[PDB]
């Protein structure tokens, strides 16, 4: 639900430290203003799509004294006060496996990792003992057998079932949680959706960069070996045959950026939809929320991502 | 001349020349090595041609400034925020003045408050939280408030939301006993 | 004879410090498992042939009594034209160039010219004084300038060149000015090997150290 | 009327939207660097004449 | 030089002097020399003629 | 090149040299125009984007009652009502809470 | 749900039967390479949908 908040500097990308450069830098108009304002536009965008997603309640609500529900564990989806950290156990695991002269750099985020936690937390939180207004309006406490209750019949099974069946049904469930952090603890798979879009960030930057060297047929690829030997009428000339080749450079980069954006906004919108018909409530229809008849689900924090735990019956 | 250390110079070494900081280095350099590079083809140390010391070279800082403001039709006024500076250059190069650019009328007062953003000059820091109006970043927002009968722009932390709680019981439940019918808007392009 | 190159020949291709890092580039390397010609002095036959150098050549030998002394680099390899004679010359190291009568089978005597003419390049280096030496160098022509490179490891091996992998070091970088397209040995058992060098692409890493491993 | 572009933060912007006037929030307007002292120049000891 | 009759003007200037042959070449932008960095300098833009 | 403005190269200059200057002129100008359409791609892209989300809402939350939460709006939906905008699509989402 | 996978080969096209064509081109690195390998990328989705 991001991508890195990248930022350029458009005349020490092109003109490293040129007067004469400068000078056939600024024939172009506009060109480094209009670059600026295009990443600028994609920085604000990186902001807002990880605020749509998270910030789904619009109170906070404390860890509950004791994790254990009637019978069901959840200490691996709440954060744990004992230690000094503010993640939940998952969570610690999925963060766990996911100036330069180019003038290139990145800026924060306003929404630090320990606030999407919290964010995360109220929302299990509120999953846990809220009930079924908790994102509609004032929260109604709830045993949490009840709750349950409620989603069974939702499924299409008679209420008595859950009850008849309480203590087979919490014990799976704990079993699940546990086979899931040992598939996690142990896998290199993953959240290979986060590092393909980390991967493929960097390799932009990294081709920008290279093409710094590019001779594009001058004398040099660089601006100093260029005046350092060269009266000034051939030395503009080679100079401005190095300065369109690195003005395309820049173009081509913000126009991937660009798209690359696009599909992340994509990503993000349904992220906020999943969290909001998955986890908000009971979604009723097949194959959204899992892979299964769904009954409930929990969000995680994750490095420029979101993670869901599906609970479905089957 | 002689070498000068820990600041931007104009160097000029023979066979290669630039502007930078110099600082000594313990790069492992073979006999017959004068200089290196950094993974992307840059210079990154040189190996001095009289004493044959070995120093790197760092670029001068640099980077985007942006400006925090009110409307103008409510007041003049703006906080200065400099991208990922240390407030220690950001201070010293006004006083000594070598900055690009520079104002006609500034100067710097005691309102300096370092983030991870960069270096912000000119707001007031805060303890407290509020509903973040102006983000900045790393959990920072501005905003303009009366702070004891004038008004400022003043830094601080975000709130997340508002602050709350429920008791959990395995034998009580809440069930509303009123409701009520309102109205909200949406628009799309 | 004929052998294998195996993974020799590599060298430091310029000046340029370097750390943790692949580096990928193109140069006058010995391609990998290359045929590399076999020349051996052994009772009565001593092999010291005049050798093309095909702007550049890779050359090795294998010692126990310092049979190996050195080289001709030139054209016409007489006194026509300029040449330059490398040698170790027992105290120095002995580099000229000039017109130089060559001796045509050349070896407590110096016995590789008779007369020299018409100097262009004169240096001598500082004093000094199974196989159990592995000598090895590159030669190449760039610039008018003839670069040399040059290593050593320890050997054991009676016949063969050890298969193996080893990063040699410059040594010379003469401003000859002269025109070498063929080069002969000069020879006080023993062996020696000589490879070609080719323009071919090579991934070299790097490690923290900056060596080539 | 008239806007000295170098007088302050506050024309900077002004001079960058075009406008005299300026309705609310951050804005970036332009870069900035630390200009450099004195020079440094060195050199190899012998000179062979 | 054609089209200088297509042309109109709000003043026309003219320099004279006299130099020696070899040096006529200085007289031009971009130029390097006794006259063009002592006696007669020209501004790096057209000139008439 | 000399001049922005084509007139002022085409006309004083000589038809020659004037190819260099113009061709120059016309290549730059040329860039731009690339530019511009490729961004105007970009941008119809997110407004189809949000023309799909509108239809739908549309048939989900005026013509039917949508059971999904939040679609509609926050509370439990009950009723909406279309109104016309200018260059887009505003709603009244009436809910029971 | 799909488009053609499009592969072209972009040394062929710029420079197809010319060395000296070939020559200049390498004066612009891997600009051709990393052309090729962003057009791939999006066949590689085709086969997704
Ligand atoms: C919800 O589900 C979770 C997951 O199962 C439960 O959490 C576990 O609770 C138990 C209770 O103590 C933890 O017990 C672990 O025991 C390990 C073994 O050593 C003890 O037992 C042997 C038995 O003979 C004794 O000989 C020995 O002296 C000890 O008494 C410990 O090694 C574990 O220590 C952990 O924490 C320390 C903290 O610094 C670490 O250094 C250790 O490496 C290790 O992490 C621990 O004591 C068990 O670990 C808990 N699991 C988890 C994942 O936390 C919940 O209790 C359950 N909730 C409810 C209500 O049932
Ligand atoms: C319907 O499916 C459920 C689970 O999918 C079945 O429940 C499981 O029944 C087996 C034995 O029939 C239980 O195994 C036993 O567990 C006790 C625990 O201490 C152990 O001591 C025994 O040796 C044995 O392992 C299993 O635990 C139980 N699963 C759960 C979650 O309780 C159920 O029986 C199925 N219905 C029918 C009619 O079989
Ligand atoms: C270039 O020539 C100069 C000659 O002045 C060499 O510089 C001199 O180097 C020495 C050794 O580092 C410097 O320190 C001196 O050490 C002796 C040791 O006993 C000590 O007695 C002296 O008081 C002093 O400490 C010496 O200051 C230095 N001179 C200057 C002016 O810097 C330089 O090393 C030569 N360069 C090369 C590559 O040889
Ligand atoms: C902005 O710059 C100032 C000045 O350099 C930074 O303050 C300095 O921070 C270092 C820690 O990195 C402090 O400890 C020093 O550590 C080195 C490590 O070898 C040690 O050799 C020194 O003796 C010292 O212990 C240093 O005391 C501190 N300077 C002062 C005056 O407090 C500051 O942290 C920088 N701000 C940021 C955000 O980086
Ligand atoms: C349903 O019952 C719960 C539990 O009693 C009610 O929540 C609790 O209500 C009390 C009184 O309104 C809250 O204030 C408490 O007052 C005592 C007075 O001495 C004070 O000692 C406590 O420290 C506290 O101030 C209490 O905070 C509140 N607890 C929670 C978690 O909200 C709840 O309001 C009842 N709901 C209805 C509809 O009656
Ligand atoms: C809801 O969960 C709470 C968890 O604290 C239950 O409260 C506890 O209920 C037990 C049984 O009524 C109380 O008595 C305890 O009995 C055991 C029997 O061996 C004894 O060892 C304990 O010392 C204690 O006497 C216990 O005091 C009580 N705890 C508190 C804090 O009140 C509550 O009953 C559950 N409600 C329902 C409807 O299940
Ligand atoms: C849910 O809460 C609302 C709160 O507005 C209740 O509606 C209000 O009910 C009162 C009593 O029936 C209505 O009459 C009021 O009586 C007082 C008596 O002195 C008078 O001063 C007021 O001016 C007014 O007449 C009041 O109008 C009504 N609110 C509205 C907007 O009509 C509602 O009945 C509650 N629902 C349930 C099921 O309890
Ligand atoms: C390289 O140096 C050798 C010196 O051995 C030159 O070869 C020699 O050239 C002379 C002239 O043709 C040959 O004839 C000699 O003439 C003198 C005249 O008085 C006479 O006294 C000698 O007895 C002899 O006849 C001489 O035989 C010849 N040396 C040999 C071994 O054939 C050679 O020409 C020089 N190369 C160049 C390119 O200058
Ligand atoms: C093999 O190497 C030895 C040692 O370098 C050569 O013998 C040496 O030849 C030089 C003349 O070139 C003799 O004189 C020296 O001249 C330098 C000039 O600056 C002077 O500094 C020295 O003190 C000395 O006067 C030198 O004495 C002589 N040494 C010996 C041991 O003979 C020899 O000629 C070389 N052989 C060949 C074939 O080149
Ligand atoms: C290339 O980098 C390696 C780094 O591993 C350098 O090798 C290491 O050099 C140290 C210093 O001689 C060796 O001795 C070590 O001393 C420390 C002192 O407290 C001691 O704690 C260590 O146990 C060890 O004795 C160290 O063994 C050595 N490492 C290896 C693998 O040889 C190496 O010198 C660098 N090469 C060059 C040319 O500098
Ligand atoms: C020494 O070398 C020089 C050149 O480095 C020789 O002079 C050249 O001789 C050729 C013979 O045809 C002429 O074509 C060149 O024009 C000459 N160059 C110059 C600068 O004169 C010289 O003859 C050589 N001397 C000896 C004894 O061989
Ligand atoms: C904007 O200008 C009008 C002009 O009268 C003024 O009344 C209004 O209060 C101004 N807005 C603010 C926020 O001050
Ligand atoms: C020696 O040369 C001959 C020439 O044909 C060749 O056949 C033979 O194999 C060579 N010796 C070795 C060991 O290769
Ligand atoms: C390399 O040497 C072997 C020795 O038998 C020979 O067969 C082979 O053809 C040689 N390769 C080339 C390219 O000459
Ligand atoms: C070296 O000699 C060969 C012999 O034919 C000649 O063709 C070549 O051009 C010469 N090279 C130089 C640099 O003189």
């Amino acid at each position: 639900v991001s991508m890195a908040k990248t930022s350029v500097d458009c005349n020490m990308y092109i003109c490293g430290d040129s007067t004469e450069c400068a000078n056939l830098l600024l024939q172009y108009g506009s060109f480094c203003t209009q670059l600026n304002r295009a990443l600028s536009g994609i920085a604000a965008e990186q902001d807002r799509n990880t605020r749509e997603v998270f910030a789904q309640v619009k109170q906070m609500y404390k860890t509950p004294t004791l994790k254990y529900f009637g019978g069901f564990n959840f200490s691996q989806i709440l954060p744990d006060p004992l230690k000094p950290t503010k993640r939940s156990f998952i969570e610690d695991l999925l963060f766990n496996k996911v100036q330069k002269f180019n003038g290139l750099t990145v800026l924060p985020p306003l929404l630090t990792d320990d606030m999407i936690a919290a964010y995360t937390a109220a929302l299990v939180s509120g999953t846990a003992t809220a009930g079924w207004t908790f994102g509609a309006g004032a929260a109604l406490q709830i045993p949490f057998a009840m709750q349950m209750a409620y989603r069974f019949n939702g499924i299409g099974v008679t209420q008595n079932v859950l009850y008849e069946n309480q203590k087979q049904i919490a014990n799976q469930f704990n079993k699940a949680i546990s086979q899931i952090q040992e598939s996690l603890t142990t896998t290199s798979t993953a959240l290979g959706k986060l590092q393909d879009v980390v991967n493929q960030n960097a390799q932009a930057l990294n081709t920008l960069v290279k093409q710094l060297s590019s001779n594009f047929g001058a004398i040099s690829s660089v601006l100093n070996d260029i005046l350092s030997r060269l009266d000034p009428p051939e030395a503009e000339v080679q100079i401005d045959r190095l300065i369109t080749g690195r003005l395309q450079s820049l173009q081509t980069y913000v126009t991937q950026q660009l798209i690359r954006a696009a599909e992340i906004r994509a990503s993000a919108n349904l992220a906020a939809t999943k969290m909001s018909e998955c986890v908000l409530g009971q979604s009723k229809r097949v194959d959204f929320c899992g892979k299964g008849y769904h009954l409930m689900s929990f969000p995680q924090a994750a490095p420029h991502g979101v993670v869901f735990l599906h609970v479905t019956y089957v | 001349t002689d070498l000068i250390k820990n600041q931007c110079v104009n160097f000029n070494f023979n066979g290669l020349t630039g502007t930078g900081v110099l600082t000594p280095s313990s790069k492992r350099f073979q006999p017959f090595q004068q200089f290196g590079r950094d993974v992307s083809d840059f210079t990154d140390s040189v190996r001095d041609p009289k004493t044959s010391e070995i120093l790197d070279i760092s670029p001068c800082s640099f980077g985007g400034v942006s400006v925090i403001t009110p409307g103008t039709n409510a007041s003049s006024e703006v906080a200065v925020l400099y991208q990922d500076v240390n407030c220690t250059d950001v201070s010293t190069a006004i006083h000594a003045d070598q900055l690009t650019p520079a104002w006609r009328i500034y100067s710097t007062g005691n309102n300096v408050f370092q983030t991870q953003a960069g270096c912000l000059i000119g707001a007031e820091h805060v303890d407290t939280s509020y509903e973040c109006d102006i983000p900045i970043g790393a959990g920072i927002c501005a905003s303009y408030h009366t702070v004891s009968s004038q008004k400022s722009i003043v830094a601080y932390t975000m709130s997340l939301g508002a602050d709350s709680s429920i008791a959990y019981s395995n034998n009580t439940i809440a069930i509303p006993t009123n409701f009520s019918i309102s109205i909200t808007t949406e628009v799309m392009p | 004879t004929q052998h294998t190159s195996s993974m020799r020949g590599v060298y430091y291709p310029d000046e340029i410090f370097r750390s943790d890092t692949l580096y990928l580039t193109q140069d006058l390397f010995l391609p990998f498992y290359s045929n590399v010609t076999g020349f051996h002095t052994i009772n009565h036959t001593f092999d010291n042939p005049v050798i093309p150098f095909k702007d550049g050549i890779y050359f090795a030998a294998t010692e126990k009594s310092n049979v190996v002394r050195g080289w001709v680099f030139g054209s016409t390899m007489n006194n026509k034209s300029q040449s330059v004679i490398i040698i170790n010359n027992s105290t120095n190291v002995v580099i000229r160039a000039c017109n130089f009568e060559l001796c045509d089978n050349p070896f407590t005597h110096t016995m590789i010219f008779d007369n020299a003419f018409n100097c262009t390049f004169e240096y001598i280096s500082d004093a000094f004084s199974n196989f159990k030496h592995l000598r090895e160098f590159v030669f190449k022509n760039k610039d008018g300038f003839l670069y040399v490179y040059k290593g050593y490891q320890p050997i054991d091996v009676v016949r063969d060149l050890p298969s193996g992998f080893n990063t040699l070091k410059p040594i010379f970088k003469l401003p000859l000015g002269i025109n070498i397209t063929n080069f002969r040995a000069i020879l006080t058992a023993a062996a020696y090997f000589v490879g070609y060098l080719k323009p071919t692409t090579f991934m070299l890493k790097y490690d923290e150290n900056g060596t080539i491993t | 009327d008239a806007v000295d572009c170098s007088q302050n933060p506050l024309a900077e912007l002004k001079c960058s939207v075009k406008s005299f006037e300026i309705d609310k929030g951050i804005y970036q307007t332009s870069n900035f660097r630390v200009v450099p002292s004195g020079d440094v120049v060195r050199f190899p000891n012998i000179t062979n004449l | 030089a054609t089209k200088l009759n297509d042309l109109c003007f709000s003043n026309v200037y003219a320099d004279s002097f006299v130099v020696k042959g070899d040096d006529v070449r200085q007289i031009a932008p971009g130029q390097t020399g006794v006259i063009a960095d002592y006696n007669y300098k020209l501004p790096d833009d057209f000139m008439g003629c």
